[PDB]
């Protein structure tokens, strides 16, 4: 006779895919990227 | 897990975790090319009489067959028991309802096999070679063995 | 002398005058960076432990990521300054090395693992806390001192060589397990010359006849030559420290 | 004790506020006054008792204040504080490298 | 000078190279920001979306917004309000634009892939 069984199992909490880590490492670095150069800019007119 | 608590749903492990999920109503699992887009054509939690939950796209809308709560009319009506909420098996997942829980990392989950042989319980032995399957069709699940 | 008006080799040395100016001369920049680099550190030293690990974990890939792209931010600064000069460096090149092999252990798929990632962010650390002048006085003299250190080095392991052609004599085969294999014999008497618990092996060696035998001349022989390569070896050690500090002293 | 921290709340703190032994001495004055006033009449919820012979030790301490040879020998001595302040701070790079490089090496694989 | 001579051959004017690239790099991105919200509205074939490049076309944004800041920057000495007003505007563009794609990434999860 057949000897078969069969189960469930359910998984959650995922923290996040690549494209979520890649968004917020970007993010975060144009943010910077972006804050410095306003900075940059605004010297460097202020000096003019 | 005690019954009376698989009935109540609202299990902790002493650790602010819950163990048993109530599924979502017309609960279809997902498929490979999306989380959000089910193609298992077998339905979980079965009810004809609420709108469908996620079943956006053409592919999607032409799959998914009622087995057990067919058209007759909902939850209440399409009729089961104690030995169908507790089955675990293919066909009886319309009124599926309870399932247990766990966190996203699962490691060395221990698959152990029992045989019965009518005087007390023994081990599945290597004479008797297992076969593992799917019947959702997923690829994000291995396996040890020595 | 008047500079009546710029030309453009001027405006692009004035920017990167600028550019110097900022995040290598602005302090605010570089105790941005120490900060983030100490919160990071406190999240290193938060982990051995699941139980914080089991909601922090999703915020450890986020700071790793943030750490990450700050990293080659910097280089690709640093890079816009000019390759050749970053490259022709006795510290931007370990600091090149450290977020390539970070880069591409995160990228791509590699073995390289926690013992990777950790190590090289306190390396990180420790050539970023460098920059700040109270230590970078006493770290650029232990590089001066390795020079000098290293001719020490060779003439004791040439003479530990010379001398264990001795101690193999009456090593192998015979109060073995530490005294054979001919590595691990050399790398025991090196434990003995670091002069620690050595009673161990006297015991190991003790009973040849219970009353003279090899017990006493092999013992004695490899004592005298002990003492004497632990003492020549701290001396030369400490030696060679106050000829380099001198050397910065002066 | 009392009449050396009465005799010590003077104006003088202005100079005992940027000095070394001053700014010692009363700071051991300070750690002495309070763990005896919560110890000898407690009443409180403290742990138990550890501080009491560390106490009188900074008795002796502040009775080792004195002998301004001693004094002298500190001050030609208190120019190194910087030094082996970065010395130790190696030091602690160094067991925080290898620290996780040894739990990386034979914690993680827990066998 | 002579304006025609200088675009005609050999070099270009100092700036307005990477101006103009942002420009064109504004163009395609249009194109397929477009064609991304359209197929994630109405006609709903997925399997053509840009699910398979995701993380080229990111890198093709924050070196699209470094070389609009950097034009900008080597723009600006020129005394002229109308090229910076021009610096500014592209690089206020480019950025907001890549606020936008990235929402839109973060909210198009579900859909591509799960690890
Ligand atoms: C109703 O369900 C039954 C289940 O056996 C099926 O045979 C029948 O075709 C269904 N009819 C319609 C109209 O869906
Ligand atoms: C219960 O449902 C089954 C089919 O699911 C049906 O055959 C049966 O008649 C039903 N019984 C009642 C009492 O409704
Ligand atoms: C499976 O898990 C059990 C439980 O820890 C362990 O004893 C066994 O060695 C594991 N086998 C393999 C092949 O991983």
């Amino acid at each position: 006779c057949e000897l078969s069984e069969e189960f469930q199992i359910y998984v959650d909490e995922v923290p996040l895919p690549f494209p979520g880590h890649a968004l917020i490492a970007v993010a975060t670095s144009v943010v910077l990227g972006v804050l410095i150069f306003i900075a940059f800019v605004f010297q460097l007119r202020n000096i003019h | 897990i005690p019954p009376e608590d698989w009935i109540s749903g609202v299990h902790k492990d002493s650790q602010g975790f819950n163990m048993i999920k109530t599924l979502p109503i017309n609960y279809r699992p997902p498929s490979h090319m999306g989380i959000s887009i089910p193609l298992t054509d077998n339905f979980y939690h079965a009810d004809p009489s609420k709108p469908i939950p996620r079943n956006q796209f053409h592919k999607s809308k032409e799959t998914g067959k009622y087995k057990q709560c067919a058209n007759v009319t909902s939850r209440a009506m399409c009729n089961c028991s104690e030995h169908q909420k507790f089955s675990h098996a293919v066909a009886f997942s319309d009124c599926k309802e309870k399932v247990h829980r766990f966190k996203f990392p699962v490691t060395q989950y221990p698959v152990v096999l029992e045989i019965f042989n009518e005087r007390d319980k023994i081990s599945a032995e290597p004479p008797y070679l297992v076969t593992m399957t799917e019947v959702n069709m997923r690829k994000n699940w291995q396996l040890k063995h020595n | 002398d008047v500079m009546e008006k710029k030309d453009a080799w001027d405006v692009q040395e004035f920017i990167t005058q600028m550019y110097i100016k900022q995040l290598l001369r602005h302090p605010a920049f570089q105790l941005l960076l120490a900060f983030l680099l100490l919160s990071n550190a406190i999240t290193i030293a938060l982990r051995t432990n699941s139980y914080l690990g089991q909601k922090h974990y999703e915020l450890f890939s986020t700071i790793d990521d943030i750490v990450l792209t700050i990293l080659i931010c910097e280089v690709l600064l640093g890079w816009l300054n000019g390759f050749w000069i970053f490259w022709k460096d006795g510290w931007n090149i370990l600091n090149f090395a450290i977020v390539f092999i970070l880069f591409m252990g995160f990228f791509i798929k590699q073995l390289d693992m926690v013992a990777i990632t950790y190590p090289l962010r306190v390396l990180r650390l420790v050539h970023v806390c460098m920059a700040v002048e109270p230590l970078a006085r006493i770290i650029k003299v232990i590089l001066q001192s390795m020079p000098d250190l290293a001719n020490v080095m060779a003439l004791i392991l040439f003479f530990m060589l010379v001398f264990s052609v001795f101690g193999v004599t009456l090593f192998g085969a015979f109060v073995p397990k530490h005294f054979q294999n001919m590595g691990v014999a050399l790398y025991t008497l090196f434990i003995c010359i670091t002069q620690d618990g050595w009673l161990d092996i006297y015991t190991d060696f003790q009973m040849d006849e219970r009353e003279y035998a090899m017990e006493v001349g092999g013992a004695i022989y490899f004592a005298v030559f002990i003492t004497l390569g632990a003492f020549i070896g701290l001396n030369l050690f400490v030696v060679v420290v106050t000829t380099n500090l001198e050397q910065m002293m002066k | 004790y009392v009449c050396e921290f009465l005799m010590k709340v003077y104006v003088d703190p202005i100079t005992y506020w940027k000095d070394g032994y001053n700014i010692l001495d009363v700071i051991i004055l300070i750690i002495l006054t309070i763990p005896y006033l919560l110890r000898k009449i407690k009443g409180n919820h403290s742990a138990y008792l550890h501080f009491a012979d560390g106490i009188q030790s900074l008795r002796i301490l502040k009775l080792i204040s004195y002998s301004r040879g001693i004094r002298t020998l500190i001050i030609a001595v208190g120019e190194t504080v910087y030094t082996v302040a970065s010395v130790l701070t190696l030091l602690f790079l160094l067991m925080f490298v290898f620290a996780i490089l040894g739990f990386c090496l034979f914690g993680v694989t827990d066998r | 000078m002579r304006w025609r001579d200088r675009i005609a051959v050999l070099c270009f004017p100092p700036g307005l190279m990477l101006t103009v690239a942002a420009l064109i790099l504004f163009f395609i991105h249009m194109g397929v920001f477009a064609s991304d919200v359209h197929n994630f509205c109405v006609i709903h074939n997925y399997d053509h979306m840009s699910f398979r490049y995701t993380v080229v076309l990111i890198f093709s944004q924050v070196i699209s917004i470094g070389w609009a800041a950097m034009g900008s920057l080597y723009a600006e000495m020129t005394g002229d309000k109308f090229l910076r007003c021009f610096a500014l505007t592209i690089l206020i563009l480019n950025g907001a634009m890549f606020f936008n794609r990235l929402c839109l990434e973060f909210l198009a999860i579900n859909y591509r892939e799960e690890r």
